[PDB]
């Protein structure tokens, strides 16, 4: 009866999305407004920013009614 | 989000015939309580009185203070849009039902302003009147739209296209340009019914090329190698079918004339 | 209307709550009477989150109209059955309860939404031993680049008390840590009268921060110094406690908001797979 993690999965109809830890690398931070100190103080940062416009960009690209 | 909400299961039709015969559906029915003559109007003049006040809803909005944020003033004209694809202009008058949109649009986006200010956007008694005719008319609208009121529009798709294009298309060396024209195309979209047919990235997408393709940088790349569509041509194929049909909609939209809107406005005001 | 009005259920400061049954499907649910404005701003928010999202630990919304909320019906709620003495909170039934909870949240976060108001009474149970988070009228959706007097006090996290305006996941992360302890402890664990006094009593259970744990700490508006305490470490806090749920604690209390470990690195967590597994629902202690 033990418990294992599976992931959610959740079907986007659109083109796949990098994790939220690989943006950095990748490069996109380059391209979004920085997190200011007191915005990282409270555990906001610029990557959640990127994460969520890039997600509703390839959300149902791919999907007709 | 948008692939699992309520836009997508219940406010996204499979074609324009679906959006013209639920406007017909809507008149008739109108036609049917009411009998039970040429005061009546048909639907073509309830879809041009419709877009004159979408029109008036988008320049109170331009008008208003504080300013109001983009998804605000789009979430209303959505509001516009669901609520008279399923009622008749002569039932309830879209003069009250567009500050009515406004109105619920702002407490859904979280744009708090309290309501003698909303008012005083209004150009005092008649003020009052109309903060009264919205307070009836909010719950009505609520009903109207079934209870959904989460609006995706596709502006936030349009920024995250554009850190996609800054990020893995080195080939178009400034995403700047593609705004100004980008942001018009995307405003001539929205005057049209795409948004009741298309997904908000699609959108979003269709705008970015056409501003692409005005410029005369062609991104057919960006598609099939930067957005891995090369395994799949069908994927392709649909996608560029649903931004030339996009285009071609928006390329035969009518915009309202004077005469003929103030000719409805009187027949409109007859009815009332 | 469709539902006949069986019982009073409870009072609220925005509503009224009643245990009716429909005849359509003749089932049980709970109806929520709101009581120049116009419609009320935490109803309409709550209907606006609510019918966009769909999860077996999250309250469905089965219907509204003009106005009253139609919700699942809920036996008790986690704060009953922590304040009751007859049950006893076997290490099986919290890790059950933590794993709804988790899961509940990670559904929640992943559609970039803060519940902001989770505690023991929010989470709902039902006859069957589902939990579903309730109580959206405070919740909110981040990620868009908020005033700070938001959680109950008791479950308020650091950043919150010094004035962060801008935050994430961790604000409702602490909650969770906050609840696992009221689990635990089957008493509130940081019970403070005020702002400063819940601060106070934080850094004295947990010890004061210093810029290594917190790089920013002092840019925070509200922000002032406080004693330094050594705070007491959690193996006391918690005599009866495994090395992974200490571990888990201690990723759920981490003083860095960003730091702090979210639902989905929780639920991946060692004390989750370790044996014993979460009770089944169907057995999970009832009052
Ligand atoms: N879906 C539900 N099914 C059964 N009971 C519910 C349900 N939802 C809430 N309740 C109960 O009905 C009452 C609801 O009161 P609430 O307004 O939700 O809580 P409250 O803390 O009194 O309100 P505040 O102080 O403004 S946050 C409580 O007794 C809840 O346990
Ligand atoms: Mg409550």
């Amino acid at each position: 009866a033990l418990y294992e993690y599976q992931p959610l999965q959740i079907e986007t109809y659109g083109p796949h999305v990098p994790e939220l830890e690989m943006l950095g690398r990748l490069g996109y931070l380059n391209h979004v407004r920085a997190a200011s100190p007191q915005d990282l103080a409270g555990g906001y940062t610029s990557s959640l920013a990127c994460h969520r416009a890039l997600q509703d960009a390839f959300s149902g690209l791919f999907w007709q009614p | 989000m948008y692939h699992n909400s309520s836009q997508k299961r219940h406010w996204t039709f499979s074609s324009e015939e679906q959006l013209a015969r639920l406007r017909a559906d809507a008149n008739r029915k109108f036609r049917c309580k009411a009998v039970a003559d040429p005061v009546f109007l048909e639907p073509h003049e309830e879809m041009t009185l419709c877009k004159y006040y979408e029109k008036r809803l988008l320049e109170f909005c331009s008008v208003f203070k504080p300013a109001m944020p983009r998804s605000v003033v789009g979430t209303a004209c959505m509001y516009f849009k669901r609520f008279y694809l399923n009622n008749s202009v002569m039932e309830y008058h879209p003069r009250i039902i567009m500050l009515t949109c406004a109105f619920l649009a702002c407490k859904v986006d979280e744009f708090n302003v309290s309501s003698p200010q909303f008012v005083g956007n209004l150009r005092p008694l008649g003020q009052e009147k109309a903060l009264e005719q919205i307070l009836e008319y909010e719950l009505l609208l609520i009903q109207q739209l079934n209870f959904h009121l989460i609006v995706h529009n596709p502006y936030r798709p349009f920024e995250g296209f554009l850190i996609d294009l800054k990020t893995r298309y080195p080939i178009l060396e400034n995403p700047e340009i593609l705004r100004k024209t980008a942001d018009d195309f995307l405003n001539r979209i929205a005057l049209t019914d795409a948004y009741l047919l298309y997904t908000p990235s699609q959108i979003a997408l269709t705008a970015i090329l056409s501003s692409a393709s005005r410029a005369g940088i062609t991104m057919e790349s960006y598609l099939s190698e930067s957005l891995m569509l090369k395994e799949n041509r069908t994927c392709l194929s649909q996608l560029l079918d649903i931004m030339k049909s996009m285009r071609n909609l928006v390329k035969k939209y009518e915009p309202p004339r004077s005469e003929e809107v103030a000719v409805l406005k009187q027949k409109l005001e007859r009815c009332h | 209307k469709r539902y006949e009005k069986l019982d009073f259920l409870g009072e609220g400061q925005f509503a009224t709550v009643y245990k009716a049954r429909d005849k359509n499907t003749n089932q049980i649910v709970a109806i929520k009477k709101i009581k120049k404005d116009g419609i009320n701003r935490t109803a309409l928010r709550e209907i606006k989150l609510l019918q966009e999202l769909s999860h077996p630990n999250i309250i469905g919304l089965l219907d509204a109209f003009g106005i009253s909320l139609v919700f699942d019906f809920m036996e008790t709620n986690l704060e009953v059955i922590i304040k009751d003495n007859s049950l006893v909170l076997t290490p099986s039934h919290i890790k059950a309860y933590m794993l709804m909870t988790l899961q509940g949240l990670e559904y929640l976060h992943q559609h970039w939404i803060l519940h902001r108001d989770l505690k023991p009474n929010n989470l709902l149970l039902d006859e069957n031993g589902v939990l579903k988070l309730a109580d959206f009228g405070l919740a909110k959706s981040f990620g868009s680049p908020y005033t700070h007097q938001v959680v109950t006090r008791w479950y308020r996290a650091p950043e919150l008390l010094f004035g962060a305006r801008m935050y994430g996941v961790g604000v409702d992360m602490w909650a969770v840590g906050c609840i696992l302890a009221e689990l635990l402890l089957r008493v509130p664990f940081l019970p403070g009268d005020s702002d400063l006094d819940q601060l106070t009593r934080i850094f004295e259970t947990l010890g004061t921060p210093t810029e290594e744990q917190w790089p920013d700490m002092c840019s925070l508006p509200d922000y002032v110094t406080f004693k330094s305490f050594p705070g007491i470490p959690l193996h006391h806090i918690f005599s009866a406690a495994g090395d992974d749920l200490l571990d888990l604690i201690q990723g759920l209390f981490l003083f860095n908001p960003c730091a702090r470990i979210t639902a989905t690195q929780a639920l991946k967590m060692k004390y989750f797979s370790n044996r014993p597994g979460p009770t089944p629902g169907c057995q999970l202690p009832r009052p």
